[PDB]
């Protein structure tokens, strides 16, 4: 929410942690394995009915847009 | 998500459970694809977005089940699209674009028409019979001519491919009626109606002397373009 | 055999990849405009004129008793040849529209008056397709044949969209070879038949054909199953046994590695043909010549002239027949800014 970077994150991690005897900022691989719920393909649903000429997973996260191009450079690339 | 409501088990034609506040700060808008194309090139615009749109088509009708607060609950849903610019409005809608004579988008009356006539219109465009008009376009079962038919058919000339419901962009909503007013004063200040021409610095010489009037009771400096500031 | 850059005058906007040129009756016409047709010309198809190298588009009208015709992409194009009845007609069916939905509906495209002023009237009939039908793909081949004596067309080759069983919304834009199966087009009425070969082992895309004198060769193109672009060239014949159109084919030794190539018939059976694309990575850069007759395919490799060093270092390009030894080749051309007339255009002569 301040677009902060991340190894800027763990420099700052250090120094609170080495600073004032407390962990008050929790690390980093915590940090995206406690993240990983809140994105997209993560909670088992259902659907009644199916749906028509959709994918039946419901784990699958960032799909690349391409949508399966065959790269064959005699069409449009 | 703008809205959800209940329905169990009456009539319950209405039951607004959470109703979102700020609809508009970017804070509640929730992004789902990304491309690097152009706005305008039709072609690339289409192949991917296609496959949102048979989501879309294919979503409307089975029902959802989800296990929220531990009970399994089903959700059904609408859509009202609504966010896009008038040129992709009628890009989307396949009409012509985009100073054209179907100035309207749910009345089908042309610029000279509607301007006989203001305030006595009915809706009727959808996305459905627009559909329609474009197939009655494309087999052409009356050999009309060009304009004949471009005008029978009420301009449809491209197949549209996603329904969207449209309706009106109140963001501008005023740009066009400001420079109206604009324009009023401009005549006003020039006699019109016993001089139907001003000349080519008369009418500048008219919104110059505007000009300076209302900077020297209401303060506003000469502006090229009335964006929101100038015209509130 | 030489090669004439050109200069894009206007309308540089309105030219792609994808696109087919009728020529006929001195005129000629682009088809295959990007985007929809816009208010400048209600028709999409253009009139080309070139005048000291330039390269000038006007808006074809239409007549009133036509039918209008989206812009199709890559459909197969038949010169359907200036006889009894109507001469003289343009077979197109069926490319993909800009949208990405396939045609499956054929068209014809005749002319009709003129000028008074220059000015070529034109018409576009839809005719229909009962069946049997062939299915809606592109890249596919077209042709004409008359078997003592009548004329009929024939349907071969093309890719598709996976048929909606499996066809899902992430691999939504892939494609796959149609079931290798040729069909067989009366134009009066449109009854299509199917049929088969054992010889038709798996259908290849974007190879150009050669018909004449009711025995057709299908020329070197692309399949993706085997990943392979195979050298073996292909000959049919079939013979209109009413009411059967019983029909044979025949292997052959040699057929070339090209992939969308340029064609232009100088001859009464002569085809200079240019070529597009070597292999799925090296552009075809040289020529070919090829004469044909009851004998068969008499190969020949001409002078290919020098192409500048950009267009010579050019990934990948396509291009048209100009008709009658004449062509225009169109490259993308990387640069900045981009005018957006990234294209140039080189009118190539034979002889
Ligand atoms: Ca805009
Ligand atoms: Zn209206």
């Amino acid at each position: 929410n301040t677009f902060l970077s991340c190894s800027q994150y763990h420099k700052m991690y250090r120094t609170v942690k080495a600073t004032s005897g407390r962990q008050i900022f929790q690390p980093l691989h915590t940090l995206r394995n406690a993240e990983k719920e809140l994105l997209p393909g993560f909670h088992q649903f259902e659907w009644q009915p199916a749906l028509k000429n959709v994918s039946t997973s419901w784990d699958v996260g960032i799909i690349d847009g391409l949508s399966g191009w065959t790269v064959s450079v005699d069409d449009v690339p | 998500i703008m809205s959800i409501s209940i329905r169990l088990e009456g009539e319950d034609d209405g039951i607004t459970i959470f109703q979102e506040q700020k609809p508009n700060s970017e804070l509640s808008c929730r992004p789902l694809c990304l491309m690097f194309v152009d706005e305008s090139d039709h072609e690339t615009l289409t192949a991917i977005l296609g496959p949102v749109v048979a989501e879309r088509k294919a979503m409307m009708e089975s029902r959802l089940i989800i296990s929220v607060g531990g009970l399994l609950r089903s959700f059904r849903f609408f859509f009202r699209g609504t966010g896009y610019d008038e040129k992709m409005v009628r890009e989307m809608e396949g009409l012509e674009a985009s100073g054209s004579t179907y100035i309207c988008t749910l009345c089908d009356s042309t610029r000279a028409e509607a301007s006989q006539n203001m305030v006595l219109h009915s809706i009727t465009r959808s996305h459905d019979e627009n559909l329609e008009r474009y197939e009655i376009w494309r087999k052409n079962p009356f050999s009309e001519s060009a304009d004949e038919l471009r005008d029978r058919v009420k301009g449809v000339s491209a197949k549209p491919f996603m329904e969207t419901q449209p309706t009106l962009d109140a963001l501008h909503c005023d740009i066009g009626n400001a420079t109206e007013f604009y324009k009023i004063f401009q005549d006003e200040i020039g006699e019109v109606y016993q001089k139907p021409n001003p000349s080519r610095e008369e009418r500048r010489r008219w919104r110059s002397t505007l000009d300076k009037q209302l900077r020297k009771k209401m303060k506003l400096k000469p502006v090229m373009r009335m964006n929101g500031n100038y015209a509130r | 055999m030489s090669l004439q850059p050109l200069t894009a005058v206007n309308c540089g906007s309105l030219v792609q990849p994808g696109f087919s040129l009728l020529d006929l009756e001195g005129d000629v016409y682009l088809f295959g405009q990007k985007g929809w047709p816009k208010r400048s010309c209600p028709t999409g198809i253009f009139g080309v004129r070139i005048k000291k190298g330039e390269l000038k588009l006007r808006a074809i009208s239409f007549s009133n008793n036509s039918s209008y015709l989206p812009p199709l992409r890559c459909p197969a194009i038949a010169h359907f040849e200036a006889q009894d009845g109507k001469p003289e007609c343009y077979l197109i069916h069926g490319g993909r529209t800009p949208n990405n939905e396939l045609s499956s509906s054929l068209y014809m495209l005749s002319v009709d008056s003129r000028g008074c002023n220059r000015k070529v009237t034109l018409r576009c009939e839809e005719k229909e397709l009962v069946g049997d039908v062939p299915s809606a793909r592109y890249g596919h081949t077209l042709s004409v044949i008359n078997s003592r004596g009548k004329t009929a067309c024939v349907l071969f080759g093309g890719r598709s969209y996976m048929p909606p069983t499996e066809r899902t919304t992430q691999n939504w834009n892939s494609v796959v070879d149609c079931p290798p199966q040729v069909y067989l087009i009366d134009l009066e009425f449109g009854c299509c038949t199917a049929h088969t070969l054992p010889e038709l082992t798996d259908g290849q895309s974007f190879h150009v054909a050669l018909a004449r004198q009711d025995c057709v060769y299908f020329l070197g193109g692309h399949i993706l199953s085997s990943d392979c672009r195979p050298s073996r060239l292909i000959r049919l014949h079939v013979e209109l046994l009413l009411g059967s159109p019983v029909l044979t084919c025949t292997i052959l030794h040699e057929g070339l590695t090209i992939t969308s190539a340029i064609a232009s018939p100088i001859g009464y059976h002569e085809y200079i043909i240019f070529g597009g694309y070597q292999s799925e990575t090296q552009k075809r850069m040289e020529c070919t010549y090829v004469g044909l007759d009851d004998v068969g395919v008499h190969m020949e490799s001409r002078e290919p002239p020098q192409w500048t060093s950009e267009i010579s270092h050019s990934r990948t390009w396509f291009g048209g027949s100009l008709g009658k030894g004449t062509a225009l080749v169109a490259i993308p051309s990387e640069g900045n800014p981009t005018p957006p007339e990234a294209y140039h255009f080189y009118q190539v002569s034979f002889q």
